């Protein structure tokens, strides 16, 4: 109700906005936005509207790419939007999703070029282009490997900001190698990452939860598994899979306050990854 | 009175479920 | 996957 409100008041502030600063195609875009979201208010289709709040946040980046010099972002989220206003009359349950996923890498662009993270700002670019064009010509596969990319993208951002240059670096290699292997094809190569970014997950909470033993632990894990992405084996898969699987059940334990079964946990899948290392 | 302000970015994705 | 985060709410104005 007043929250419609608010929304169709900040689509309509930045058409005025992009006029005043001769973004036509920006202002137009915001003004069927604009239209589009009157229509579904008299309609009361919760669905349209959810879309609407994620059409004015990737138009917000698209007046601010172009502020910061960052025009082939801006071009991007431009294409986003007219996808997704597209999408809305052609009846695409899966529109709010794909869209959702897109605009969340395009704030990672615009992020990561503030903080001088120009190589992900440039990764989340070829990601954000791949998953437009898989939407715009109707690749539906490719879809699912992106959202694994988004997340492994959050995790360099955040590792970045919170000193964890290490794992920053680690991110930044497994997001090419996901990014290589989804235009090369290699769906075999795609299941290693999926358990990778999982792991980079896990050092990533770990060091937030002062378990910074369990954290170096998951790096070398994932520093060993990207040797053998390279290697090409599936053994590798279940060789890291049975790390991963213990590696979360220290995690889990300190988390519910057992520290008897962390450590337990914690010695286990230090031999695991012994064993591989040796 | 003033514009109101931008709506804030969407939250990030949640990360890939446990193996 | 795990489905997308319901969008917070709007925080009030300053």
């Amino acid at each position: 109700e007043e929250r419609i409100k608010y929304v169709i008041t900040v689509v309509e502030q930045i058409a005025k906005d992009a006029h005043r600063n001769g973004q036509e195609e920006l202002a137009k875009l915001a003004e069927r936005t604009a239209e589009e979201a009157k229509k579904a208010t008299e309609r009361g289709e919760e669905e349209t509207l959810r879309i609407v709040y994620v059409i004015v946040v990737v138009l917000q980046i698209a007046l601010e790419a172009h502020r910061n010099g960052q025009e082939e972002l801006a071009k991007l989220a431009l294409r986003t939007a007219e996808e997704a206003i597209k999408a809305t009359e052609r009846g695409e349950e899966e529109t709010l999703r794909i869209v959702y996923v897109i605009v969340v890498v395009l704030q990672i662009a615009l992020e990561a070029h503030r903080n001088g993270q120009e190589e992900l700002a440039k990764l989340a670019l070829r990601t954000a282009e791949e998953a437009i064009k898989a939407t715009e010509r109707g690749e539906e596969e490719t879809l699912r490997i992106v959202y694994v990319i988004v997340v492994v993208l959050q995790i360099a951002l955040e590792a970045h900001r919170n000193g964890q240059e290490e794992l920053a670096k680690l991110a930044l290699r497994t997001a090419e190698e996901a990014i290589k292997a989804t235009e090369r094809g290699e769906e075999e190569t795609l299941r290693i990452v999926y358990v990778i970014v999982v792991v980079l997950q896990i050092a990533l909470e770990a060091h937030r939860n002062g378990q910074e033993e369990l954290a170096k632990l998951a790096l070398r894990t994932a520093e060993e598994a990207i040797k053998a992405t390279e290697r090409g084996e599936e053994e590798t898969e279940r060789i890291v899979y049975d790390i991963v699987v213990v590696l979360q059940e220290a995690l889990e334990a300190h988390r519910n306050g057992e520290e008897e079964r962390a450590k337990k946990a914690l010695d286990e899948a230090r031999r695991r990854i012994e064993a591989t290392e040796r | 009175l003033p514009p109101l302000p931008p709506l804030p970015p969407l939250p990030p994705l949640p990360p890939l479920p446990p193996l």
